[PDB]
């Protein structure tokens, strides 16, 4: 009843681990950093990129952080920036060999 | 156009959080704010003092609207909210770029004023006395924006 | 710079209001969920759809989150299961009106 | 020849038979960084390359999967997919094809051992050393206890010497 990662494309493939690795990042449980490194790990397995592609986008991830992002209420908005920052112009060339 | 008095006195009743907004209106307005589907007041504080003073929302308006406890209709997205204040008023009394109070002085009524820096909102919607606003006017040199930037300022005036 | 929500699909901007309030639903922290929600407020705003498909779609998570995603890590896998949520089948009717 | 022996390839498999950091830190270089910085977590795949990287039968640097290195500058596939392909690639047919294997079925005979099957979002089996008994590791065939949501559909096993 849920899709297997397969069905994605190589491109929502390295989005997803992107995404997931960004919420890892901003997680304080160590419980939620585990389970998001391990969500990312499998978007890893399925992609067919070299590894320093994800380096680097570790990298640009760690960037694109410090941007802050707001809205019309307190919060910090995290979880949506890293939405955004795995459709971003910076990760965009990463998803090509 | 509801006048000035009325619109400002009814604002006063829902100037708070929006949890509280949400307990206040109740029905299926309540309902999204329990929820936390709706989160930004903005337009259904509109919507409310619209709603208390003689110009309530059309059922079949063409823009996403959902009901209170009392029955009447609540716009619950401030594009949205934005668009209505035209189509129902027509044309502004006043449009000016790089808006600040000093572009007002003198005149009451409802103002908007768009710009960028906020992800979940094009701009604000709120009533202005001709010096202060009913909650906060988020216009230039207003020093709690954040990240928005306002880029234009229109008001339509309320007698 | 971050990608504007308006440059995404209504397709894309539902997936992800579901994604991020998943992850909401998911946190052990009050401000992750305060900020899950914000985000998710983010996405409603700019989507076309009736707040009463998100209240159904909302229905649909709470359901989906009982399945269980393992893997070779002994983690509960929530990120990732997400993510697989936000692109379900049961979630995919509630794109449109 | 083609293949490692048995005994070598066991013995290999018992020096990196330990957690995926202590995996890190004995190969180190990029497998290291790699394993350091939480992008590699499963290392069933390293370790298979480790086994054939220190019994004489390296893998290739322009065989078409994809590796990383490791301090000793040998090669390391980190996809559990590209090292069950590399084994079919690189060895040949294999000496047997069971469907829903257990470990009855691969009886009397040694080797390199693939369990494949659905369960494990991040991989799609397990890749190990089966002494005619038990596996160097955990086999993951029928009812092993260390499944967890795995179900093994087919067991496949190249007979090492």
């Amino acid at each position: 009843t849920l899709p297997d990662i397969s069905t994605f494309s190589q491109q929502q493939i390295f989005e997803n681990w992107v995404q997931n690795r960004c919420i890892g990042k901003i997680a304080d449980s160590k419980s939620l950093k585990e389970d998001a490194d391990a969500s990312a790990a499998a978007w890893l397995e399925a992609s067919n990129l070299p590894a320093e592609n994800f380096e680097k986008a570790d990298e640009v991830i760690v960037s694109l952080l410090k941007q802050k992002v707001g809205g019309t209420e307190p919060g910090h908005y995290q979880i949506l920036k890293c939405t955004l920052i795995a459709n971003s112009d910076a990760i965009r060339p990463l998803k090509s060999s | 156009r509801p006048s000035f008095n009325e619109a400002w006195l009814a604002f006063r009743k829902v100037n708070h959080s929006v949890a509280d907004v949400g307990s206040i209106i109740g029905g299926n307005v309540g309902k999204n704010i329990t929820g936390g589907y709706f989160q930004n007041a903005c337009p259904i504080r509109m919507s409310y003092v619209l709603n208390a003073t003689g110009f309530p929302i059309a059922r079949n308006s063409p823009y996403a609207k959902v009901s209170g406890a009392d029955n009447k209709f609540y716009i619950y997205r401030v594009n949205d909210m934005i668009d209505y204040l035209t189509h129902t008023m027509g044309k502004p009394d006043l449009i000016v770029n790089n808006p600040k109070q000093s572009d007002f002085i003198g005149k009451k009524g409802i103002i908007v004023v768009k710009g960028h820096g906020w992800s979940n909102a094009r701009g604000h919607v709120t009533l202005w006395n001709g010096s202060i606003c009913s909650d906060q006017c988020h216009l230039l040199n207003d020093p709690d924006n954040g990240p928005f930037v306002p880029e234009v300022g229109t008001l339509w005036i309320l007698p």
